[PDB]
Order: structure tokens, then C-alpha cells, then sequence
């Protein structure tokens, strides 16, 4: 860790210049809570 | 990878001794015939005795005192349980140190106390039931509290071994199966007599409660698609192993009763199986004259072999007090296995 | 999804039929219901019944 911190200081601590702090407002997600419907074809396919 | 090297060493040039029985010297004299059989072979709990019964009718019992059967006495006895009738199953009565229960496909259960000073096996008692009833399997609760006797159909009896084998209860198999012409194939006790696990032929598996001496049907699950051959239990008490004839070997979790691990390399029927006293290695004897050794925890093959058309029906059993295993040989002759310097896996 | 190739292979080859009917001894009720399903499927698939030649 000391070696890594030395080589990071060498470049002038540029590795901490970029940090990307998020600023969005996170909304509560929406979950589909419904089941699909069934067609008119009682059996599987038209022929049967 | 320690276990694989251990098993390989157990299959080496040395570390192996022939169990010198009557059939062994017979083959030695006639080779240097039609092999009868080995109907059954079952240890004592304390790992210091062994018993088995050929098809001729004579049951041998050894008092293990040595590794390679050097100083092991042998009480050979002629065709017990009648001259016409031969033994099919025996239980070693964990209560005492000498008693034995033996059944001969008849209506009579023989209790004999084997003596070691002489070679005399003296009949101690005979138990009888209905005249038509033909029982063929006997079992002992691993605490020596109940005894079970089962028929191929329509009879199951439980005796209380404490109170001089007073007939405690019975049950009709048709009440347990409720299917078309089922024949119980293999039974087994739970660790500490509380439940009886029964495997029918139609595929079903049933769990009966035998808590206070009154049988009752707890549950029935459609385990397999063919007859169930063997049912074994793990010594630690966490899962029970089921092996079938359809080529599957499952291990069921004990607390929840749901399949947890499956053996998939198998492609043939199972004739028997056994798991070491440490609950670590699982030995499968399939029907193509081949044995496999799997690992219980992971489920991947760790050793294979080949019987090579010697003694078509094999037998396998792991010691209850050491990591050794008795396995059949060439012509219905037993073949011990050990390492001679490792009593248990942990010492390795 | 593994039965339909088998159903076609026994639909137009000779001995695979006897082989399959031999090996039905082993699978559980799910395979049975699905097998009956695909049988009705093939029996109802759109195709000609009589041979192209004549009334055979």
C-alpha cells in the first residue's frame, strides 16, 4: 500500500481528481404485480 | 485429494488379505464349480464381529481380533434353521454382545446366542406367527429397543425387545402401499429408533412412525420410477441415501425431505451401496459388475474399478469402527482391505 | 422439447418404434402427459393423409 501511494503521489494525486459524485434523485421502483391473461383458444392451438 | 490417495493405497499390491473361509479353501483345492451365493453379511455394532450366510445353508461368524484374520477365531456351523430351510437375513442385537436373530423365509424367527469358547451355536429361542405368514427380513433398532420383521406382502410385525419380545404391533402392507401389488424390497431404521423407512417395488417410499410401539403412516413420496434396491443413512444424521434400479442415486436432506444431490455418471442399475462410518465416501456397486467410490460432500467421482466378471453378485460393507471395507473377490470369496498403518481417515 | 424428434423418428422408421416402446418403462407421469400431448400434436398437424399416388 505504501508503494502504491508513493507512485500515486508521483503523478500529483491525479487518481483522486476524478470522483463522479452522482446527483440524481432516485425514485422508488415499480414492480409489475399482475399476471397475463388467457386467450379464447381453450386448448393449445387452433387445430386441437 | 487425500481420500483419493487413501483409496488408491487400499487397492495396492499389499494391504489386502483373503478371508480364509470354507469356500476359499474349496476353490484353492479345486483350482490349484457353481458358486452358491452370499445371502447376507452384517457386522456387529462395536466393529469386533462379523456374520454372513451362504446359499448352502451354513452361516459363518468371525470374532475379529487381527487385521489379516490371523488370530481371528471362526465358529463354522452347519445348515442352521432347519435342514431344508436356509437363512436369508440376520440382525446382531446391539443390546447384548452375543445374541443373533435369523430368518429363513419361514414362519419361525430363530434367536441364537453364539459362544466363542467352543464352536457351539446354541438355539436360545424360536418365535412363531400365523401359519401362512412368510417373513424374510429382520431388523433391530440401533438402540436395541424394537425389532422389525417383514414379509414380501401383507405383514409387518414389531416386537418390544425389552419385555421378552412381547408382540407389540402389526400392520397390513396393503394399508401402507395402497397401490397395485407392491412388494417391499428394502427396509431401514433411522438413527435412534423413531421412524422406519420402507421402499416398495412400485417406486414409492414410505416413512412410518414407531415412537411408542404403534405403527402409523406419516408420509409417502414418489421417489423413484423403478424398484428401490437399497436405503442407507448417514452416520452424522443429516441426509439419507436412496439407490434404485432405474440407475439413479439420490441423497435426501433429513430435516426438509427434499432432494439435494444426485449421482449422474451412473448409467446402470444399483445392486447395493454403503457409506463409511465418517459419512465421507459413498460406494456404489452397479449391475454391470463395476464399483464406484464417490464423495458425499461434492458429488464427483473419485475412484473407479472393475469386477471383471468375477462373482457376478458383489457385496460391499464399510467397517463401523475403522476405515476398512470387506469386498467380494473372484469366486464368492471375501477380500478384506486396509492400509495397515491408518486406523481412520483423520490419522491419515 | 426432446420428444418431438423421437416422435418423428418413430413416425417414419421401422425398429425405433419397438425400441421406444421398450424404453417407456422408465419415465414418470410428466413424461407420460407430455408424450400424449405430442401424440395429439402429430395426429392433428396439417398434412395429407392419403398417399400422393392414388387412394392408398
Amino acid at each position: 500500500s505504501d508503494e502504491k501511494f508513493t507512485t500515486a503521489k508521483i503523478d500529483g494525486f491525479k487518481e483522486f481528481q476524478n470522483f463522479r459524485i452522482s446527483k440524481e434523485k432516485i425514485p422508488p421502483p415499480a414492480f409489475d404485480e399482475t399476471f397475463k391473461k388467457f386467450t379464447f383458444i381453450k386448448m393449445g392451438n387452433k387445430l386441437i | 485429494s487425500v481420500t483419493s490417495k487413501y483409496l488408491q493405497s487400499t487397492f495396492s499390491k499389499g494391504n489386502t488379505s483373503h478371508i480364509e473361509d470354507k469356500r476359499f479353501i474349496h476353490v484353492s483345492s479345486r483350482s490349484h464349480i457353481t458358486p452358491n451365493e452370499i445371502l447376507s453379511l452384517k457386522f456387529h455394532v462395536s466393529g469386533s464381529s462379523m456374520a454372513y450366510s451362504r446359499m448352502d445353508g451354513s452361516l459363518t461368524v468371525w470374532f475379529i481380533k487381527d487385521a489379516s484374520f490371523d488370530k481371528s477365531v471362526e465358529v463354522y456351523i452347519p445348515d442352521c434353521c432347519g435342514s431344508d430351510k436356509l437363512a436369508t437375513d440376520l440382525s446382531w442385537n446391539p443390546t447384548s454382545l452375543n445374541q443373533i436373530a435369523v430368518v429363513s423365509n419361514s414362519s419361525e424367527i430363530s434367536l441364537l446366542l453364539i459362544n466363542e469358547k467352543s464352536l457351539t451355536a446354541s438355539k436360545l429361542r424360536t418365535l412363531s406367527l400365523g401359519s401362512k405368514t412368510k417373513v424374510n427380513t429382520c431388523l433391530y433398532d440401533p438402540l436395541g429397543n424394537w425389532l422389525l420383521a417383514a414379509t414380501k406382502s401383507e405383514k409387518i410385525y414389531l416386537f418390544d425387545v425389552k419385555k421378552d419380545h412381547s408382540s407389540v404391533c402389526s400392520l397390513n402392507i396393503s394399508d401402507i402401499s395402497q397401490e397395485d401389488n407392491d412388494v417391499v424390497y428394502s427396509l431401514a431404521w433411522s438413527n435412534g429408533g423413531s421412524h422406519i423407512f420402507i421402499g416398495f417395488k412400485s417406486g414409492y417410499l414410505a416413512i412410518l412412525k414407531a415412537k411408542h410401539g404403534i405403527l402409523e403412516v406419516c408420509t409417502k413420496i414418489k421417489a423413484h420410477t423403478g424398484p428401490i434396491t437399497e436405503i442407507k443413512m448417514d452416520p452424522w444424521g443429516r441426509n439419507f441415501i436412496t439407490g434404485s434400479i432405474d440407475g439413479n442415486c439420490y441423497v435426501w436432506n433429513m430435516k426438509s425431505l427434499c432432494c439435494e444431490l444426485i449421482i449422474n455418471d451412473l448409467n446402470s442399475a444399483v445392486t447395493t451401496l454403503d457409506v463409511c462410518h465418517l459419512g465421507k465416501i459413498l460406494g456404489i456397486c452397479t449391475e454391470d459388475e463395476m464399483v464406484y467410490f464417490y464423495d458425499l460432500n461434492s458429488g464427483n467421482l473419485l475412484h473407479s474399478k472393475s469386477l471383471a466378471n468375477y462373482k457376478t453378485d458383489p457385496v460391499l460393507k464399510f467397517y463401523p469402527d475403522k476405515s476398512w471395507y470387506i469386498m467380494s473377490g473372484k469366486n464368492d470369496t471375501l477380500s478384506n482391505h486396509f492400509v495397515k498403518n491408518e486406523k481412520n481417515l483423520i490419522t491419515y | 422439447a426432446s420428444l418431438v424428434p423421437a416422435v418423428k423418428q418413430i413416425e417414419n422408421y421401422d425398429k425405433v418404434s419397438e425400441l421406444v416402446v421398450y424404453t417407456t418403462k422408465y419415465f414418470n407421469d410428466f413424461a407420460y402427459d407430455v408424450l400424449q400431448f405430442v401424440l395429439l400434436l402429430r395426429l392433428t398437424y396439417n398434412r395429407p393423409a392419403v398417399q400422393f399416388d392414388g387412394v392408398n
